[PDB]
Formats: structure tokens, sequence, C-alpha cells
């Protein structure tokens, strides 16, 4: 029944999560890659479910087999609201995956300016270096995004 | 993924020759870092470095 929550969380079926939830389903269940229902909903921008999962004690910092957290996914695909909801619920803003990439790193490269603003607000080692010594800034200059480079100053 | 190098003859008939990792080494995410490429200076660099 933990798989169902995984499938129901991705399928974005809010109600399905509720039932399975109440019927006592493992909120921190996990597929072969390390995705938790929180991982799925965050990835496919399913806000209402990200909330309904955090409420039921779902781990806000559960990571996958590569050190990636739900915050990494939400910040990466620009799901702003989730980025904050996760942050207000304890999401480690400076989580680093196996490659030493942080949520700011991702959102930066993908041009999610507001997500960057928020991530900085909740704190974020602007000088964090990935496995290549690249900081969210190096990215902005590389990508040629001036709006971002400025703000990341 | 495997690579079709060239053909050979098996009991009088032309057939293919394939190169691919033995199953054991292309089964898990971390096995990626077990493969090494060679640099100009001759050093072996693991995939995980780049």
């Amino acid at each position: 029944l933990g798989k169902k929550l995984l499938e129901a969380a991705r399928a974005g079926r809010d109600d399905e999560v509720r039932i399975l939830m109440a019927n006592g389903a493992d909120v921190n269940a996990a597929d072969v890659v390390g995705w938790t229902p929180l991982h799925l909903a965050a990835y496919w921008g399913h806000l209402e479910i990200v909330e309904v999962l955090l409420k039921n004690g779902a781990d806000v910092n559960a990571y996958d087999t590569l050190g990636s957290t739900p915050l990494h996914l939400a910040a990466h695909f620009g799901h702003l609201e989730i980025v904050e909801v996760l942050l207000k619920n304890g999401a480690d803003v400076n989580a680093k995956d196996d490659n030493g990439i942080t949520p700011l790193h991702l959102a930066a490269n993908r041009g999610h300016l507001e997500i960057v603003e928020v991530l900085l607000k909740y704190g974020a080692d602007v000088n964090a270096q990935d496995k290549f010594g690249k900081t969210a800034f190096d990215i902005s200059i590389n990508n040629g995004n001036e709006d971002l480079a400025e703000i990341l100053q | 993924g495997g690579s079709y190098v060239n053909d050979f003859i098996d009991r009088g008939r032309v057939k293919k020759v394939y190169v691919m990792s033995e199953a054991k080494y292309r089964m898990l995410p971390d096995d990626i870092g077990d493969w090494y490429v060679r640099a100009a200076d001759g050093q072996m660099v693991p995939f995980s470095a780049f």
C-alpha cells in the first residue's frame, strides 16, 4: 500500500492520498530510485499533495539514491509555492546531492529568479561550490543571465 | 548500450560482433564510476571525475 501512495502522489490525485493516508499508509514509502511520495508530488508540481504529505509527518528531507531532495526537484522545475511550503516545513535549504549540487544551484541554472530570491531569504550558501567549484553565480555569468548575476551579488 | 564493431564468420555464415559490458558492471548507478577513460598524458580518469 506504500506503492499506491507513491503512484497516487505522482498521479496528483489528492483524494487518493487522503484515503490511503488515513488507512495508514507509509508516508515515507520509496520507489527503486529513492523517490518518496514527497519527491514525486514536488517534481510534478502537485502542491496540495505536498502539503497533505508534510502534515502527516512525511520527511521533508528524504533523499534519493543520488543525494537529491524534494527541494532540489521543486526548485529545479520552478514550482515556487512548493519551494516555500517545503522551506516553511523544515526543508534543508542547502541540501547537497552526490554531485555537490544545491537547490540554489539548480534554480539558478534554470533561471527561476523568484525561487532564487526565496532560497536566499531562507539562507543559502551563495558561495557553495559543486563538485566542480561552480557557484550559482558562475552559472549566471556562464548562462549570460544579467538579472540573476545582479541579484546573486 | 553495446556497439556493433564489425562482422565475423560463424560456421560459414556472416554474423555480427558486439562489444558491451558484462552484465555485472552495467547494473547499478554507482557502477558508472567504475568505468575509466584515458587522457592524453596517459592517466586513467574515472567517469565520476567529469
